[PDB]
């Protein structure tokens, strides 16, 4: 075995020939310097036609995963050598080899420097040979880029349990105290050591970055177990503090106590959901080359055995076998060709189990499976089959979905029964529903679920015993902290609730799900539950951005963001409907002088512009003496939403329905005729609307224009400048609501796109600047002029 | 910047946001020129009951993203959670 190690060293090693070394001791690996030559030859062995692979000018030449292994093998198979891990390399096996891109490091360059460290975990003597998993940690300018798992066997008898050992790495796991016999198991809990023992654990995440050091006496029986980590908490900010450490260590064991407790009692960070079938992607027909010499002087796996018929043949090998690897990497460009989308950084991980032996010149056939998700990333299984009906590979392919961006449907779009089928079906859609659903009982008194279920027509509030005090208290809380003349001029809504109101009705002309305080929860709430069901599936990229139309927004932010819980959501979004509710003069009908015209710019006339329009609405806006302004810009020239005065959408209908008619474009005649002519002309066409709008009653129906579209059941004119008033309340609202911590910017940056600014959220003096100038606003005036300060 | 004040920055930033967008126009356009172009989106799911927001997306793309997608050779993939849920979900009939 020592001279089978030295001629092994001599056709692999680089370095001067001693195994007296501590395997346990980490290996580093030499910096290997990439090079588009040797990406372009590694490419054309393994059989790589990604263009992603190809040196095109501009670009950056991006590294195949698989060259992972050119720069690790070195310091990976060196593992295998030292005089602690005996056994003859010729009956070595290679059984799995994974490689796992750490989330955050962006693939190789062709300009990089890779340093490469090898650490050995799992020196594990079976019954049937010895099993040793090493971890090759490669990294790039001091941070790590890609880790390489390797599990290699030695066939034969090994009762080497003196050196034989195990130093895994435990996964994490969280632990919610809910419960008051959760912390009496945790104290109850030898090995659970705390930092202050006085340490209240009610309602906290605990985290445990433990890991075990096992040596063995048998091949069950361990001959002392040391599992050891700090426990931290999640706080508050959702940092993590070490306030107590795991120091569990005993003799003869036979297994751990905490990894029992944890497959009752604990839950795994990560679950890969599973498809309800397998979607079949392909079943492409893999070839092993002739030769293994083009892939083994590139790789520099020099085992002669997949070369040497002398060296097959002494090793009872059916030939010169083909590099196994070959045909993993040779199966991957598959599944990157075809489950990658033809993209190299759509990969995240990949993990390829060696079952049969391959010899050159043969005709196999791979079985691809898309399966399933985890967190964005699809999950594929493949599998491949040679011409005798015998699968020879397995492997697992983690695979990143692209940019998958968000935008959450506003209102007038509630239905009955909308999203009634997952409430049922979905377990997180449930949650949502009964979440939302008991806080409206035990807050307000009523089932927002009876209410998108069936739709009352009115809705009787009773404050009819102890429950109906704390239901009443805080229907006189909601007030309107609208600016009139620079003083507050507070007006609470349900001015008839009082201390001696018993009962109130909410009133609605055909069902209160079409009143905007009932769409407005309704909506964002079941969007929010189809989004925790996505999430529950992991269907959804961490790199997702998201947008609303208007109230969506609302329900974006909470599902993308989980800026604010349910509770929060509800209440904020009930605030806001109600706030825009009582906001405008309305009737017994809940009619109000006020809703939206959704125009068409190309149908007007086709020249006609967004530019035209805003000026048509400027202009139409003083000289009739209403208000309207465009207040969703939707379609660029196909579909703006002006929300203002009942009157002010009539005329500004009926001056866009003549100017088609008499087919006459302002642009032309106000730049290439006369010079503020079609400003005093446009006035009298106003004025000729303006006197037929004015005449039709207060509640007059809004009818369809040529380009026009009338926004059915809009009484609110929202986004409109007619409740700019009311913004001082809902900032004095969401102040209270939104808290300091539970923001968090990373998961925000570049991420969330407000309506206001159409920019990705960011937190610099450039955006603070573009938020005060669109609209000046003390906080941030004061914040812009005040940068430097919060910096140190 | 250290983190509890960027977590202050953030807040307020974010309570403007929402405070404003109460009663100011959207310029839903140039979120459209945001993630589309800037970002070069390939999926747009609409999260709601009806596709809305998917004909807005659709119509930006076939306007002026009809030229400038086939050149990338990007595929993008007009979705709403009401009428596509098979796609989103992955789970196509035999």
């Amino acid at each position: 075995n020592q001279r089978i190690k030295e001629m092994y060293w001599k056709l692999w090693i680089d370095e001067p020939f001693n195994l007296d070394f501590d395997p346990r001791d980490v290996i580093k690996g030499k910096d290997f310097e990439i090079t588009a030559k040797e990406v372009y030859d590694f490419t054309h062995a393994v059989g790589n036609n990604c263009e992603d692979f190809v040196s095109r000018p501009d670009r950056t030449m991006l590294a195949p995963m698989d060259f992972a292994i050119v720069v690790g093998w070195r310091a990976i198979i060196k593992a295998i050598f030292p005089n602690t891990v005996d056994g003859d390399l010729l009956k070595l096996v290679h059984l799995s080899n994974g490689y796992k891109m750490i989330p955050g490091a962006k693939p190789l360059q062709v300009g990089d420097v890779v340093s490469t460290t090898a650490v050995i975990e799992s020196v594990v003597n079976q019954p049937t040979g010895k099993i040793v998993d090493v971890v090759g940690t490669l990294s790039r300018n001091g941070k790590p880029v890609m880790e390489v798992t390797s599990s290699f066997f030695y066939r034969g008898n090994y009762t080497d349990f003196e050196n034989t050992f195990q130093k895994t790495v435990e996964p994490v796991y969280q632990m919610h105290i809910k419960t008051s016999k959760d912390i009496a198991v945790l104290r109850s809990k030898e090995w659970f050591q705390l930092d202050d023992e006085d340490f209240d654990l009610l309602n906290k995440t605990l985290t445990f970055e433990t890991e075990t050091e096992v040596t063995f006496k048998n091949a069950n029986i361990f001959s002392s177990v040391k599992c050891f980590g700090p426990i931290k908490v999640e706080l508050p900010t959702k940092e993590t503090v070490e306030i107590g450490i795991v120091d569990y260590e005993a003799g003869a064991s036979h297994g751990n106590p905490v990894v029992d407790f944890l497959k009752r009692n604990g839950s795994t960070l990560e679950q890969k959901v599973n498809l309800e079938n397998p979607i079949p992607i392909a079943v492409l027909d893999s070839y092993t080359p002739s030769t293994n010499e083009p892939y083994a002087r590139v790789s520099g796996d020099l085992n002669p055995i997949h070369v040497s018929r002398h060296f097959a043949s002494y090793a009872n090998l059916p030939g010169t076998i083909t590099h196994g690897m070959f045909s993993s990497a040779s199966v991957r460009a598959l599944i990157e060709n075809w489950a990658a989308d033809s993209v190299s950084s759509r990969v995240r991980g990949y993990t390829c189990q060696f079952v049969d032996m391959v010899l050159p010149n043969t005709a196999l056939k791979t079985s691809i499976q898309h399966v399933g998700m985890i967190n964005g990333r699809k999950l594929i299984k493949f599998e491949t089959r040679n011409e005798d009906d015998v699968v020879v590979l397995t492997g697992e392919a983690e695979i990143e979905q692209p940019v998958t961006t968000f935008v959450f449907t506003g209102q007038g779009s509630q239905e009955q029964g909308m999203g009634m089928d997952l409430y049922k079906t979905s377990k997180a859609a449930q949650d949502v529903w009964n979440r939302a659903d008991n806080h409206f009982k035990d807050t307000y008194g009523f089932s927002i679920l009876d209410i998108v279920i069936n739709n009352p027509v009115n809705l009787t509030i009773h404050f009819g015993g102890e429950k109906g005090k704390r239901i009443r208290e805080n229907y006189s809380a909601m007030i309107f902290e609208t600016i009139v003349d620079g003083k507050l001029k507070t007006e609470k809504i349900f001015k008839e609730i009082n201390e001696h109101s018993t009962s109130y009705t909410f009133r609605s002309e055909k069902g209160l799900l079409s009143a905007t305080q009932f769409t407005q929860p309704a909506l964002t709430l079941m969007e929010k539950a189809a989004f925790e069901d996505l999430k529950s599936k992991g269907l959804i990229p961490a790199d997702a951005t998201f947008a609303g139309h208007s109230l969506g927004e609302y329900a974006a932010l909470a599902s993308l963001a989980d800026v604010m819980s349910i509770e929060s959501l509800v209440e904020v979004v009930f605030y806001r409907g109600m706030t825009m509710q009582v906001a405008v003069p309305r009737d017994e009908l809940g009619r109000s002088n006020y809703g939206m015209i959704a125009i068409n710019p190309g149908r007007v006339a086709a020249s006609f512009s967004q530019e035209a329009l805003q000026y048509v609405v400027e202009r139409v806006g003083k000289r009739t003496g209403w208000l309207v302004e465009i207040v969703n810009y939707n379609v660029e020239n196909q579909q703006y939403v002006a929300a203002g005065d009942l009157r002010a959408l009539d005329t500004v209908t009926n001056v866009l329905n003549f100017i088609k008619l008499q087919k006459i474009d302002i642009i032309e005649l106000q730049k290439s005729l006369s010079l503020e002519e079609v400003e005093g002309h446009l006035f009298e066409i106003i004025d000729e609307a303006s006197k037929k709008s004015a005449v039709k009653p207060r509640p007059l129906k809004l009818e369809r224009g040529f380009a026009c579209i009338p926004l059915v059941g809009i009484s609110v004119p929202f986004h409109s400048t007619y409740l700019m008033n009311g913004v001082k309340p809902f900032k004095s609202f969401l102040k209270k609501n939104i808290i300091k911590e539970n923001v968090k910017v990373a998961r925000l940056a570049g991420k969330y796109i407000p309506n206001l600014t159409a920019k990705p959220f960011q937190v610099t003096k450039e955006y603070f600047q573009d938020v005060y100038d669109l609209t000046g606003s003390e906080p941030i005036k004061e914040i812009i002029d005040n940068w430097e300060k919060y910096e140190q | 910047m250290k983190p509890e004040v960027e977590q202050e920055l953030a807040h307020i930033l974010l309570t403007e946001l929402l405070a404003y967008q109460f009663a100011s126009p959207v310029r839903w356009i140039e979120t459209q020129d945001v993630f589309l172009k800037d970002f070069n989106t390939e999926r747009v799911v609409e999260i709601g009951p009806s596709p809305t927001l998917a004909g807005m997306a659709q119509r930006t793309l076939k306007n002026k993203y009809e030229s400038y997608d086939a050149a990338l050779s990007l595929h993008r993939e007009i979705l709403c959670y009401s009428k596509d849920a098979k796609e989103i979900y992955y789970t196509p009939d035999p």
